[PDB]
């Protein structure tokens, strides 16, 4: 258990991967389960590319755009045109995947898996036992980039610095 | 007289003048909900 | 000047308010159909 | 003036604003087509 | 000047008599049923 | 024969044509 | 490119001619909607494309 | 007759006249009749029919 | 086919948008199709504005009106309102052509196939107009996207590019506003403003902080008033006041939209600050002082004493004292004192205008601003010639002030006249008796008779 000092969620079965019995605000109860799970997904998987892209940008740059002086700030020298066509290409990719159904609501009429869009192109979760564990490290490694994304942004932001340049050059604000 | 922007004038406002109707008379012959 | 301008402010909040409140006091029940 | 990769474009721009007006006709004629029932 | 409003004694009789007439309003809504009804108007009065 | 309703479509387009030309006679 | 936008512009106009009139008498006609609402949302995706084609363009590169 | 109001007013003054003020009292009180007539006959009509629209009711 | 008829529905072909009254879906269809047109018009106008600019003139000697709104919010403007650019004024266009093919798609869809009523298909978004609770958590939302709205326009005067300042120095500039007026005092002492002359309510806002600020203000007022919505239901009070149909709701928001067109028309006439007179032109008191100023410049500079010239009735013929005792400009302009102008603040002491300043520190951006506006006045006629209705047809200039105020008072008027028809047929449509007397019972009959 993660909070002793507190009772385990009602919710909070065991079920899903990473499921220590942690909710004391108590978001298992008044919500659905699934749709917190597919969302915590979501942002693991989102930070998770995020910090890649982060570490990428310090070094390589597409040779179209010019590259500024954070990737922080890599978000501001692209031009406007072609920041939509990500938005508009990532709200496509959002739609299909989900088969149309964008909402509390509708989604999971079939009960599908939450966070399983269907695409393992590779076919690397075939093993059952390996498809448990492979979600927990996914699950935890989600759990890690969250946080780490979010204070590597604001590292970037507030010492103008990459991270591994700041990591190089470490000094006081 | 003849002019290609007066042209391309009359050309559209045909066009929109002529697209409502259109979906009426068509609505009308295959008998819809009109 | 003063006095007719205060005399004046409380009349005209007199009757508004007596407005007022006369047409928060069910005016849509006031009717012949009701009941 | 427009710029002059849509300048070829302006006939239609010029028609375009009064095609609400086309629309209450359009209702208008549609009641007209159901013999105002 | 808010309410045209100059001198502070001026603020006395506009704020004390819709005092006075909430109070008469607030005893014939008090002598009301005040329970919510499903129609477009109350007939209750 | 023809329905009334095109009729009265065609004629009012008519009468707005002869209104239109005679309003760009009195701007031109 | 100049004539290039022109014609995806031109391409773009009449699409959404036939959108505007179609899309109605094929949709209130008696039946059409569930047989022929795939065609609608894929002559949709196709104005769409060309609407983002278009906006890509306007850059001249 | 534009040309002409103004010319029997600038030359006549024919607002000042009071035949003409019981004209315009005519006129503007048979608009008013005719108003109110409306208005009242309109706003005074018996329930002859369910339809929301009362003129088939009639 | 029942519901589109008169026999099924009680209302004929003219009166048959009412049959949407109970029909929730078909009447959310009506709304996002006229929602479809309302934005079609505003970026099939903008196209046409920007295909008719001429880039010589100024934007209120070519009669558009809808350039200036997109002058106003900083995009392509110069310092000094000049317009460098009119490529995001296309943008904007095009960008709200194929919004408007969107919400005309969808109108027309949940007009003609989507459900009728929503209450049975969709219960979150059906509703009963005498349900109150789920009235007020509509009100509610759209007072949040409101809000959402009056924040929109916070981040753009304030972080995206800022907006056209015009009391800025020089001579105007698009500027970001960094430090807007919260003080509640000063919001809330422009809305309990005296409406009359020298006042002018909330017409007279003179500066962008205030607008920032409360607009600031206003959206979070709006949030929290939706949210207020969103979570409560109409107490007693409210609930024995108002009538609870959709006629009534509609009659409440005809009396609101009609009071905002004529604050809008006035805000129009009025106000150069919101409405800057580098793109919808001078005022009518803006013209007639703009007149006055440069007559009095021009007789300073050539040889005339212009405060001691007594006038034909003794009384000033260039400047003149103010009835509240000001130095101000003589003549029958007088009457439009009141005037705060960017190329007249910097030369007016506190004592109105100071003949030092007016002698010595002339600007000369001020001169030519003077002499644009002096020519320009707001008056014109219906078939567009310039000038006072006595004179020639060769003058071709109406302002845009005055189409804007005066259809925009025109529709106030009207929505007020709408707003009573539909309060009126609200309350007896409510009572029951909006299809007339009835003959079994008629109400006089059983009352006394008065005399
Ligand atoms: C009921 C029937 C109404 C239709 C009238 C006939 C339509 C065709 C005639 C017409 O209109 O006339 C033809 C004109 C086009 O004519 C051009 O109209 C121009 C209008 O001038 C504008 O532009 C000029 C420079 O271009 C100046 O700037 C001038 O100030 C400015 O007004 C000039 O007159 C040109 O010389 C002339 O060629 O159509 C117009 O403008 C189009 C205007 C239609 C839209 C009007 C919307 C309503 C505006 C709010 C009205 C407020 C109402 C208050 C109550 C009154
Ligand atoms: C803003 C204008 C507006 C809007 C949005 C509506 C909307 C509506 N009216 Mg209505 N009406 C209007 C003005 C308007 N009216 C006016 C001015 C009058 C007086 C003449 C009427 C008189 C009237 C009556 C008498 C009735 C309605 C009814 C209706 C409803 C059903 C209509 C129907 O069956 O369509 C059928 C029409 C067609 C099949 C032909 C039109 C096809 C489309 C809509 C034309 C436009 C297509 C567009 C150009 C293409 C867009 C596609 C997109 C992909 C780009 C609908 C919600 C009915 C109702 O209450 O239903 C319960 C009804 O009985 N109206
Ligand atoms: C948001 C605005 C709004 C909305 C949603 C409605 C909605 C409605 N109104 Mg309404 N109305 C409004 C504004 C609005 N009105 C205003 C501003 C006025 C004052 C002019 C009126 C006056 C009015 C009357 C008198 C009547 C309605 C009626 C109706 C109902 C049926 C409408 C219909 O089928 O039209 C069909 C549309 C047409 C036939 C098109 C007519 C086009 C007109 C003739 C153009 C000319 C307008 C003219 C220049 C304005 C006169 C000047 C002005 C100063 C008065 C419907 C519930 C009718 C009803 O039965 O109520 C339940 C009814 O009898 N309204
Ligand atoms: C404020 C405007 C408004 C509102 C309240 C609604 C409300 C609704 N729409 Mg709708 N719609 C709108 C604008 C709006 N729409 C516009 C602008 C379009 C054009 C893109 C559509 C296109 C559209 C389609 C194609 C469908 C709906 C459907 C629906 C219903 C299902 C809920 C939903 O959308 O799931 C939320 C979904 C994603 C967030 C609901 C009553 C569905 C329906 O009625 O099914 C029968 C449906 O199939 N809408
Ligand atoms: C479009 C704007 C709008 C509209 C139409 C309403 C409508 C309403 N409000 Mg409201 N409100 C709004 C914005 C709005 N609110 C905002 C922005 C705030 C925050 C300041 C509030 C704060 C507010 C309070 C505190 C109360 C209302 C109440 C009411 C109801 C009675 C109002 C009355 O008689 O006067 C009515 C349903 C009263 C009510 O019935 O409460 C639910 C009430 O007590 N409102
Ligand atoms: C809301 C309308 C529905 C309200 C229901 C109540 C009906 C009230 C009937 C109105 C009568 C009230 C008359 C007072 C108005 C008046 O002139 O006050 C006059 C006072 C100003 O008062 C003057 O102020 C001067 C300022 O220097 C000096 O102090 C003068 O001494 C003082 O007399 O004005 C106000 O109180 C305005 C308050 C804010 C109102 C602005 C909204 C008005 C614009 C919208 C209305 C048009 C649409
Ligand atoms: C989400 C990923 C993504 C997708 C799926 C996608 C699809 C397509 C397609 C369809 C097959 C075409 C045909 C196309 C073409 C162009 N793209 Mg896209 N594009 C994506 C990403 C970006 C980014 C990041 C940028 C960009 C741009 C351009 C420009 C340059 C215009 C110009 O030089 O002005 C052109 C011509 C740049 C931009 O628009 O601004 C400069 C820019 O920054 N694109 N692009
Ligand atoms: C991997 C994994 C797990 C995990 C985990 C992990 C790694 C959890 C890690 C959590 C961590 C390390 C969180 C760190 C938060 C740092 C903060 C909030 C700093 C704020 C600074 C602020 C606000 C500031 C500031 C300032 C600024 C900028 C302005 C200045 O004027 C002032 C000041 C200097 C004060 C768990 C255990 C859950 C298990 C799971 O199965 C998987
Ligand atoms: C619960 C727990 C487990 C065990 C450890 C411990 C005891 C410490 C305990 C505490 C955990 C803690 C303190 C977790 C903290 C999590 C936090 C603060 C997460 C915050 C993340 C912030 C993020 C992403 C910011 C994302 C911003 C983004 C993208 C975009 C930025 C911008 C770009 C460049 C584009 C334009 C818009 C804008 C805004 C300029
Ligand atoms: C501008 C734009 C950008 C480029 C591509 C795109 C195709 C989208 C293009 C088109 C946009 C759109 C939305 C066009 C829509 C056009 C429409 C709604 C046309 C319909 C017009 C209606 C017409 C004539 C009806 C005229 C009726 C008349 C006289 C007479 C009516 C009458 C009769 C018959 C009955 C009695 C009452 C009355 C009034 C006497
Ligand atoms: C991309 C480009 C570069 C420069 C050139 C150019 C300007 C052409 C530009 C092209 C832009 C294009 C092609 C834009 C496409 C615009 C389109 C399709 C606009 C149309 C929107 C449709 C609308 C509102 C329709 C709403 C439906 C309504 C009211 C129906 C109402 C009614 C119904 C529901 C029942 C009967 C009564 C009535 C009144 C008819
Ligand atoms: C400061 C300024 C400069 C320029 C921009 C900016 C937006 C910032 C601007 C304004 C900012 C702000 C904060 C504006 C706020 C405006 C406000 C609070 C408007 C509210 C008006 C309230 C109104 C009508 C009330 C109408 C209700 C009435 C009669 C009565 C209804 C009923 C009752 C309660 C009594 C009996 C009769 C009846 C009908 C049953
Ligand atoms: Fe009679």
């Amino acid at each position: 258990l993660a909070v002793p000092f507190l009772e385990r969620p009602p919710m909070l079965d065991g079920s899903y991967a990473g499921d220590i019995g942690f909710d004391p605000v108590g978001f298992s109860n008044y919500f659905d389960l699934r749709w917190l799970r597919e969302a915590e997904l979501k942002h693991g998987r989102v930070c998770m590319l995020g910090v890649v892209g982060f570490l990428v940008q310090e070094f390589v740059t597409l040779p179209m755009f010019s590259n500024g002086v954070t990737p922080v700030d890599d978000f501001f020298v692209v031009p406007a045109t072609g920041l939509w066509q990500i938005f508009f290409t990532i709200g496509f990719v959002e739609a299909f995947s989900n088969g149309f159904k964008l909402t509390p609501s509708d989604m999971f009429a079939d009960d599908r898996a939450p966070g399983d869009l269907g695409f393992d192109p590779l076919g690397c979760g075939k093993d059952p036992a390996a498809l448990a564990r492979r979600q927990l490290v996914e699950v935890k490694n989600g759990r890690l980039a969250m946080i780490a994304f979010g204070g590597m942004l604001h590292q970037q932001l507030l010492t103008k610095q990459g991270v591994i340049e700041q990591l190089t050059n470490f000094k006081a604000i | 007289m003849f002019n290609p922007t007066t042209l391309f004038q009359l050309i559209a406002l045909f066009l929109v003048i002529t697209s409502g109707p259109a979906i009426i008379v068509l609505i009308a012959f295959r008998r819809g909900n009109l | 000047m003063f006095t007719l301008k205060i005399v004046v402010y409380t009349t005209v909040t007199f009757f508004v308010s007596l407005f007022t409140f006369g047409f928060l006091s069910n005016d849509a029940s006031r009717n012949p159909n009701r009941k | 003036k427009l710029p002059e990769a849509y300048a070829v474009f302006k006939p239609i721009i010029d028609v375009a604003p009064v095609i609400p007006v086309f629309f209450l006709l359009l209702a208008f004629v549609w009641q007209a087509a159901v013999g105002f029932r | 000047e808010a309410l045209g409003i100059d001198d502070t004694r001026l603020i006395v009789p506009v704020i004390l008599i819709p005092v006075i007439t909430f109070i008469l309003y607030a005893g014939f809504a008090s002598e009301q049923d005040n329970e919510d009804f499903f129609d477009t108007y109350d007939q209750r009065r | 024969r023809i329905p009334l309703w095109l009729i009265a479509t065609v004629g009012g387009t008519l009468a707005l044509t002869v209104v239109g030309i005679f309003f760009y006679g009195s701007y031109s | 490119m100049v004539g290039l936008l022109q014609i995806l512009v031109s391409i773009l106009i009449l699409l959404s001619f036939a959108l505007v009139v179609g899309v109605p008498v094929i949709l209130v006609s008696p039946g059409e909607w569930e047989k022929s609402k795939g065609l609608v949302y894929s002559a949709a995706g196709l104005w769409f494309g060309l609407v983002i084609v278009i906006a890509a363009f306007n850059s001249f590169v | 007759i534009f040309r002409f109001l103004l010319f029997i007013q600038g030359f006549h003054n024919f607002t000042l006249n009071p035949f003409h003020m019981m004209g315009v009292a005519g006129i503007l009180g048979a608009a008013l009749l005719c108003a109110i007539h409306g208005a009242t006959v309109q706003n005074t009509i018996f329930e002859d029919g369910d339809a929301a629209n009362t003129f088939r009711a009639f | 086919v029942a519901g589109r008829d008169i026999e099924s529905t009680g209302f004929a072909w003219w009166s048959g948008n009412s049959r949407l009254i109970n029909v929730s879906g078909k009447l959310l269809g009506a709304h996002v199709a006229h929602a479809g047109l309302m934005v079609f018009w505003c970026g099939a106008m903008t196209l046409f504005e920007v295909a008719h600019y001429i880039p010589e003139k100024p934007l209120y000697e070519q009669g558009l009106i809808l350039l200036p709104h997109l002058a106003v919010l900083g995009w392509g403007v110069g310092p000094g309102g000049e317009i460098i650019d009119i490529y995001p004024y296309f943008v904007v266009g095009v960008l709200h052509l194929i919004s408007s093919a969107v919400l005309g798609f969808g109108g027309v869809y949940h007009s003609l196939i989507g459900p009728d009523t929503l209450e049975e298909s969709f219960p979150a978004f059906g509703y009963d107009w005498r349900d109150k609770n789920k009235i007020t958590t509509i009100l509610g939302i759209h007072l949040i996207v409101l809000g959402i709205g009056a924040f929109l326009l916070v981040i753009k005067a304030m972080y995206v590019g800022g907006i056209y300042d015009t009391w800025a120095p020089g001579g105007g500039d698009v500027r970001i506003i960094d430090s807007p007026t919260l003080n509640p005092g000063v919001i809330f002492g422009y809305v309990l403003k005296s409406p009359w002359g020298g006042d002018g309510w909330i017409v007279s806002v003179n500066n962008m902080e205030d607008l920032v600020g409360g607009h600031i203000w206003i959206g979070i007022i709006c949030i929290v008033g939706g949210f207020w919505h969103i979570f409560t239901k109409p107490f007693a009070w409210a609930r024995r006041a108002y009538v609870w149909s959709g006629e009534a709701y509609l009659s409440y928001s005809l009396v609101a939209v009609s009071l905002m067109g004529f604050i809008a028309s006035q805000y129009s006439w009025y106000n150069n600050t919101a409405y800057p007179s580098e793109f919808y032109g001078p005022t009518g008191p803006e013209a007639s002082q703009s007149q006055a100023f440069t007559f009095l410049v021009r007789d300073q500079r050539l040889g005339a004493n212009v405060s001691s010239a007594q006038g034909p009735t003794g009384l000033g013929k260039y400047l003149m004292r103010s009835p509240s005792g000001e130095i101000i400009l003589g003549g029958e302009t007088q009457r439009f004192w009141d005037l705060r102008a960017p190329w007249i603040e910097p030369l007016r002491g506190p004592n109105g205008l100071d003949l030092n300043k007016i002698k010595n520190d002339i600007q000369p951006w001020q001169e030519r601003r003077a002499a644009e506006y002096m020519t320009h006045a707001p008056l014109g006629s219906l078939n567009s010639v310039g000038g006072v209705a006595t004179e020639i047809n060769s003058v071709n200039y109406v302002s845009p002030r005055s189409w804007l105020t005066c259809a925009h008072f025109f529709l106030g008027f009207a929505f007020y006249i709408g707003h009573l028809w539909h309060a009126g047929r609200a309350r007896a449509a409510a009572a029951g008796f909006e299809k007339g007397i009835n003959r079994e019972n008629e109400p006089t009959l059983s009352l006394r008779p008065i005399d």
